[PDB]
């Protein structure tokens, strides 16, 4: 997901 | 001798790299003369993300809603648009440091180096391929949207990817600097996948001259295939196909060397059949399709910037 | 996530890049603050290369023999001095993009970038490692010679390396930044060859641990081993013996993954024994040793 | 040899 803190980004989606 | 994987200096970046914040979100931009370019989702938090109307969420915002800071200074934004999916921020102050620059959109198989920042800050520079399923094999975390890609040429720095988001298979996707994506990638929250990826032959070939150039010939074998021999055992290996374009980008190694391109791809449908067998090129147990001719002849030749 | 060699941004470091000439010969400078440094076989011909006596041949020159430029503009040589194997000249003018800067000698094992220069101008960067016979395995050419290696912690410049030589295999050596020389190697026209090398183990546990971080497990095993053990099979395959001050330096890379040393030293035991039967870690099919425990932290983790 | 052009560097030694 996006790399920008709250945003979600968990590894392998 | 020696031949590694290369950056460009990233001097010239690194001195247009800032923070931006929009309410709880934090990223990376950069600032060219009196303009900020970002990653347009600056402006969401995670319930926007998942249907986000950006021309509504935008209109919701004020000039003083979006925190720059450069350095320990923060410039202070007098306009805000958007194009496609990257926010530009007007500001006060042209950046000093910008450097002569252009924005260009690059074809699969390209390479270029990524400044990768946290917080506006440079920690790091390596060098990267749009793949031909335009994602990149890169290396970022969180907080590293906004990060870009470039070129240089002599003193002219092409901006070709700003970093927006990771698939999960661990490989990157992102935009030009004028905010289209690479691929079929969208900035919401839905699921999305990298395509099959395949090897960037024209750049294999590149790096096998490499080899040779510095010394490294083992490989070497002179029954010289035909295209469509060679692009009959491509197909099976998941290798692009070659074309005579990629044959002519190859003249100058080619002649520098003395190997026909159709001589190279004998070696490179051998390579492909047979193995390595225990044996390396230059240092390398896998084909490397990261380089292209062009970087080849720039780190064989010396090619330096102003 | 992903994994990538990785140099530090160079911008602190192409501010610093000169031109030095004396006679015919011209390389790379780095000029900090009012000083130009630079390797002292500047100051030889091709004659003077076979039996060098440096401070016969530098006694000889006035400060008006070298021509130092920066961009297109002439630094006035003021003042001059030897250390060990690196010229200095004393210029007129400070260098207005001086970063914060100290001078580090570095031992085998230790990464660094490199930023290769031709004539003062900035051609590339790329990451390194020291190895164990003090060689580098970089990309240079004729003209190189002065080019600079480094490491940044957060606005400083730690500089490591400045570029001297070419040995007959390839690889490349250099001094420090006060001019004493990685290795047994000279600034002399005469027969060196870099010596057998061996492979730094506590990088290879490093990268192993950064592997794990990214997702991948499929190298790891239910076994442990001791120290002993483990480097009675390093031996063997041209390792490099790892001490408990390795151990003690994976500590964090150990507690993230909670994966204990000894058992990451078990499947490097392993995969030394068996190979990767066609397997790769994190795209190569190689064990990977020019990654240091530091490394790791500061690109995997932040 | 030497990375210095009249200096006699010959790749391969």
């Amino acid at each position: 997901x996006f790399h920008x803190l709250n945003l979600g980004y968990r590894p392998g989606c | 001798s020696g031949f590694r994987k290369m950056a460009f200096p990233s001097g010239k970046v690194e001195g247009c790299m800032v923070q931006v914040t929009c309410g709880t979100t934090t990223l990376n931009g950069l600032w060219l003369d009196d303009v900020v370019y970002c990653p347009r989702h600056v402006i969401c938090t995670s319930e926007d993300m998942l249907n986000p109307n950006y021309e509504d969420l935008l209109i919701r915002k004020s000039n003083h809603n979006f925190l720059v800071q450069a350095g320990n200074v923060q410039l202070r934004v007098i306009g805000h648009s958007m194009q496609n999916c990257v926010l530009k921020l007007k500001v006060d102050t042209a950046n000093p440091k910008t450097p002569k620059y252009k924005f260009v959109r690059i074809q699969p198989g390209q390479t270029f180096s990524v400044l990768a920042c946290y917080n506006g800050s440079p920690s790091g520079v390596y060098q990267c391929a749009m793949r031909p399923n335009f994602t990149i094999k890169g290396s970022f975390l969180n907080g590293s949207c906004g990060s870009v890609g470039f070129n240089i040429d002599y003193d002219c720095v092409s901006f070709c990817y700003m970093h927006h988001m990771e698939l999960p298979t661990g490989v990157h996707a992102g935009t030009d600097l004028e905010g289209n994506f690479y691929g079929p990638f969208v900035d919401r929250q839905t699921a999305q996948a990298a395509g099959t990826d395949t090897t960037i032959t024209v750049n294999v070939l590149a790096w096998l001259y490499a080899a040779v150039i510095n010394g490294d010939r083992w490989f070497l074998n002179r029954f010289t295939t035909t295209l469509n021999d060679f692009n009959l055992v491509a197909m099976k290996y998941n290798y692009e196909p070659l074309t005579q374009d990629h044959v002519d980008i190859l003249g100058p190694l080619s002649a520098q060397t003395g190997i026909a391109v159709l001589d190279m791809c004998a070696s490179l449908k051998e390579l492909l059949q047979n193995g390595m067998n225990g044996r390396t090129i230059l240092g390398s147990a896998l084909l490397e399709d990261e380089f292209t001719p062009f970087d080849v002849v720039r780190q064989c030749s010396g090619v330096t910037f102003q």
